[PDB]
């Protein structure tokens, strides 16, 4: 036996709230820092 | 390539703490008014709710408190307990 | 200013190793004639008198132990003390030049000869926020927080 | 201000807890508003709303008013909401000017929020019940002593009275009483003979009514900025000195005004007849050391005037104002050592100066002196003025002149304190939430042994206790303890800065 | 034991089962839905009680199965604490012995439920009895046994819900006591 949970999840837009976001908050979204200037390996693997 | 640590490595250090009879009776008097606050009518927490079944035992450790009621000449008459 | 640079200039570094070993042999030796003067409470006029750690009688010292061979008449010897007197190590005592030795040479006693504090290290330094360098970086939602933050961790851990 | 919010929300919660936090921070955000809409915006039961309400206005934390169209708006003082921080102090302060009765009744004033002199006295009384045993009793004419003697000293304030109805707006009452001060009765103790026995907790009409009374804050200030400045003055020049600054200071703070940046006038004479007979002092020794402390460079006092021949008056806000330079200069020197500290100062008194001079007037070498230059830069430590070579303010056209601004680093010293003291208590309430189960699991234990203990059951329980886990983890409880320990001191130093840092703060705001 | 609690969903109807009256319909799907799980706050569901409400129904654009909104109360398995109950035993082990009441399973008798004389077994699981002046330690508990009875005195939710972005105990538990006289094997009594 299982803990049920709901099998739907339908829903309908209703309003768009417009705003900026606060540097914690940001840093928190964002998966990983970018941290190399260069783009691609150094070897012939072209690989990022 | 790799970011630092989380926490770097520092030179300076915190100041040390103090330490006396005195520090220590404040450190009393603290401990004392942190656990004073909790017990009167002003420590208000949440009132009693959502009872599970009809057990007979609650005739007994029921808390029975006085409903507190300040100078009401010193308040507005928009506010009684009853 | 070049080669120059005060003659403490040596090695092209502003000789930081002698310029400061200089400057607490300065402090120390005048601390120890205001000392007398503290220990003597003389009469107190004569005991700040005395406090006047004459730096005519500074300079004289600092020629010799062969500290300052390289240039000392004055100019070099009064700037370095100078460079003491910027700082808390001293406050105003020169009366100007006439008054003391050259007025003590820009007042190398002036208060010196007393930088006693009249505070402790701020309660804040003595917490770890306050001297945790991530002190406003510990956004506690967020990664660094007093919860974990190592400083803080550390500094209760001991 | 998100620090300071913070701080009132967490003090709150440790305080009053839940409901009353939530009132208390939606006023403080939303400032003077009336019941109806700070219920709605809340969402929560009226009846709640009151409650917290009534128990904020007791503790004197909310005000309520009248206003237009007959409305009665509430407001918060979040001044306020910083001050059961300084109870410590506070009941530290009267202990020493006064025995454990004026203590317990500076306790019971401000836990009470307010209280009638029938009632401090009596609950003081019955309190002490604990302190006294083998037949001593407790009789309220040294109560009554003490706390006349704590009002006269400007210790303890009158609240404010209400007003009288069948003299004002006779008939149907206001929706709010709109109680009125009166300044005149302010340290006018109320008369009484009652005397009680205090009950030793054996468990087995006022003639004040509606006279109230607080805790007088500002003379608590009052006394603690005293004390700094005596301390100022004994690591400064003496002994001998700092007694002389502690006894002019009792004269001024009878007459002088808090606010004032100079003292009252006050001769020497005057000094040397009310100095204490205790110290091997003649007139003509007092005059020397108030004519050598005149003379003192850092301008502590000045003569003002010639009366009497001995004639002198402190300067308290230039006191202050060497107070908060200490601190700062304290702070700067273990962030970054001596020769910050150096170069700093030496920028305080050159008023303008670029990295070439304070290169040449510190042997600061080359390479470091720069670099250092542009570290408490980004600490706004300091300030840069940037004259102009040209009109374009042009980088290439322009000095780099530095520039110090002390107002200014008072405050976010400040908050650096706030977020200091907040992100403590986070800790401190992070290491009780973690620990509550190992906490309320010993707790169980200990209160299982220490029952039955008096009704005489058998000795076979304490090692037969004993042997649960709990045992070896007593000495991480105790690690636990003086770890909150050592944050708890922090926090009360932290608080001892926070005094000298609002003190200047407020005396250089002009209020206007 | 039981108890009834009142229930409100939306649920929607494919439209080849508009042939039935509508309440038998939505009853029926609503048992399948609801029925043989348990919930994170209130048990575990066993079958709806009754049907009390219906709103209008609703065809959505997009879409050509009927909508409708039902208020319904429903019956759940939910015992409180301090409850009597008897149930077969299901298998013994070092953390108490396992308790079945046919239709649920997750009910343990640990060691300090159990007799203080009997603390261990003879290295076989069968957990073992002692007492006083009869039964020299010989009587044992069997893995299936009798329906004993046992009084509940803890129960507790886990949550299971999934963790992490997408791409095995039960989460409703009890405790049960058995130290008091009257309750076990009623060949005791
Ligand atoms: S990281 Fe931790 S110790 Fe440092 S300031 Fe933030 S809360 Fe305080």
């Amino acid at each position: 036996k299982e803990q049920f949970r709901e099998t739907d999840v339908a829903k309908k837009i209703s309003h768009i709230c417009f705003g900026m976001k606060s540097p914690e908050e940001m840093r928190q979204q964002a998966h990983i820092q970018v941290v190399s200037k260069n783009l691609y390996s150094q070897d012939n693997q072209h690989a990022p | 390539l790799k970011p630092p640590p989380l926490f770097p490595d520092t030179d300076y250090k915190p100041v040390p703490l103090k330490t006396g009879e005195g520090e220590e009776y404040m450190l009393a008097l603290k401990q004392e008014l942190r656990e004073t606050m909790k017990r009167m009518p002003y420590f208000i927490e949440t009132p009693e709710e959502r009872q599970d079944i009809e057990r007979y035992s609650k005739r007994y450790m029921k808390v029975y408190k006085e409903e507190w009621i300040p100078d009401w000449r010193r308040l507005p008459r928009e506010m009684m307990p009853r | 200013r070049s080669v120059t640079g005060g003659a403490w200039y040596s090695d092209q570094d502003f000789e930081s190793e002698f310029v400061e070993v200089l400057n607490q042999q300065c402090f120390k030796f005048l601390q120890s004639k205001a000392e007398t003067a503290r220990e003597s409470k003389q009469n107190p006029m004569i005991q700040r008198n005395s406090s006047f750690a004459s730096s005519h009688e500074v300079w004289k010292y600092i020629c010799e132990l062969g500290i300052s061979k390289v240039e000392l008449s004055m100019e070099d010897i009064e700037t370095i003390l100078n460079t003491l007197i910027y700082d808390g190590k001293v406050e105003m005592t020169i009366i100007a030049a006439k008054e003391g030795t050259v007025g003590s040479v820009d007042g190398h006693m002036k208060l010196y000869r007393a930088v006693n504090p009249i505070i402790p290290p701020t309660g804040l330094v003595r917490a770890p926020c306050g001297l945790c360098p991530v002190f406003d970086d510990c956004h506690e939602g967020g990664e660094i927080s007093p919860s974990n933050c190592i400083y803080m961790t550390e500094w209760l851990e001991f | 201000t998100q620090a300071e919010i913070k701080l009132c929300s967490l003090l709150l919660q440790e305080h009053f807890g839940e409901i009353v936090e939530k009132i208390g921070v939606h006023l403080i955000r939303t400032g003077s508003q009336p019941l109806r809409v700070i219920a709605h915006d809340t969402g929560t039961s009226l009846d709640q709303v009151k409650k917290a309400l009534c128990v904020l206005v007791q503790h004197n934390l909310v005000s309520y008013q009248v206003h237009k169209r007959g409305v009665v708006e509430y407001e918060a003082q979040c001044s306020r909401v910083l001050r059961m921080l300084r109870y410590p102090r506070y009941i530290y302060t009267t202990k020493t000017l006064y025995s454990d009765t004026g203590e317990l009744i500076v306790e019971e004033l401000l836990l009470n929020g307010k209280l009638t002199m029938s009632a401090v006295v009596k609950k003081v009384a019955d309190r002490l019940t604990e302190t006294m045993e083998d037949g001593k009793t407790m009789d309220y004419a040294e109560v009554s002593n003490t706390f006349v003697r704590l009002a006269d000293t400007h210790f303890v304030q009158r609240c404010p009275s209400v007003p009288t109805t069948e003299n004002s707006d006779p008939g149907p009452p206001p929706p709010a009483p709109t109680l009125v001060i009166n300044e005149k009765d302010m340290y006018l103790v109320p008369k009484l003979s009652l005397i009680g026995k205090g009950k030793r907790r054996r468990s087995s009409p006022i003639p004040d009514d509606g006279i109230y009374w607080q805790a007088n804050l500002d003379r608590f200030h009052q006394h603690f900025r005293d004390q700094a400045i005596v301390s100022a003055v004994a690591n400064r020049m003496d002994q001998t000195s700092s007694e002389i600054v502690r006894t002019m200071l009792r004269m001024s703070e009878i007459t002088t005004s808090s606010s004032a940046p100079f003292t009252q006038p006050l001769s020497s004479n005057e000094i040397f007849r009310s100095l204490p007979v205790g110290y091997n002092i003649s007139k003509q020794v007092l005059d020397q050391y108030l004519t050598l402390l005149a003379d003192d460079p850092l301008e502590f006092v000045g003569k003002s005037g010639d009366s009497g021949g001995g004639m002198y008056v402190i300067n308290l806000h230039k006191a202050l104002a060497s107070l908060a330079t200490a601190t700062l200069e304290s702070v700067v020197q273990e962030r970054f050592g001596s020769r910050c500290a150096r170069i700093f100062r030496l920028v305080l008194q050159k008023k303008h100066i670029e990295q070439k001079q304070v290169e040449d007037f510190a042997m600061i070498p080359a390479k470091e002196a720069k670099d250092m230059l542009y570290k408490m830069l980004s600490e706004n430590f300091m300030s840069l003025q940037e004259i102009p070579k040209t009109p374009d303010h042009a980088p290439s056209r322009t000095f780099y002149l530095y520039t110090v601004n002390i107002l200014s680093a008072a405050r976010m010293l400040l908050h650096r304190c706030y977020k200091s003291i907040a992100n403590l208590i986070e800790r401190r309430q992070f290491e009780t939430k973690e620990n509550k189960r190992l906490l309320e699991k010993s707790q169980r234990v200990e209160a299982i042994i220490a029952s039955m203990q008096a009704t005489g059951a058998e000795e076979a329980q304490l090692q037969e206790i004993e042997e649960m886990i709990t045992a070896p983890e007593r000495q991480q409880l105790e690690t636990l303890k003086r770890n909150v320990n050592k944050l708890d001191a922090s926090e009360i130093q932290v608080d001892e800065t926070i005094f000298l840092l609002e003190s200047y703060i407020e005396c250089t705001m002009k209020r206007q | 034991m039981f108890v009834l609690v009142e229930m409100v969903d939306t649920v929607r109807i494919p439209p080849w089962q508009f042939e039935r009256k509508l309440n038998d319909s939505i009853a029926e799907e609503l048992n399948k839905k609801l029925a043989n799980k348990v919930v994170y706050n209130v048990g575990l569901c066993i079958c709806l009680f009754d049907i009390t409400k219906l709103e209008d129904a609703y065809v959505f654009p997009g879409d050509g199965a009927s909508h409708t909104k039902v208020h319904f109360r429903c019956v759940v398995f939910h015992p409180f604490l301090d409850e009597i109950l008897i149930g077969k035993i299901k298998g013994c082990s070092p953390e108490g012995v396992h308790v079945s009441l046919g239709f649920f399973d997750d009910i343990l008798i640990p060691p300090e439920s159990l007799q203080q004389p009997a603390k261990f077994d003879e290295a076989e699981q069968v957990w073992v009895w002692e007492y006083e002046t009869e039964e020299g330690a010989h009587d044992l508990y069997m893995d299936t046994g009798e329906e004993i009875r046992f009084r509940v005195v803890d129960e507790s939710f886990v949550d299971t819900s999934p963790t992490g972005p997408s791409s095995k105990e039960a989460p409703y538990t009890l405790v049960g006591s058995i130290s008091e006289p009257g309750l076990g094997l009623l060949s005791w009594w």
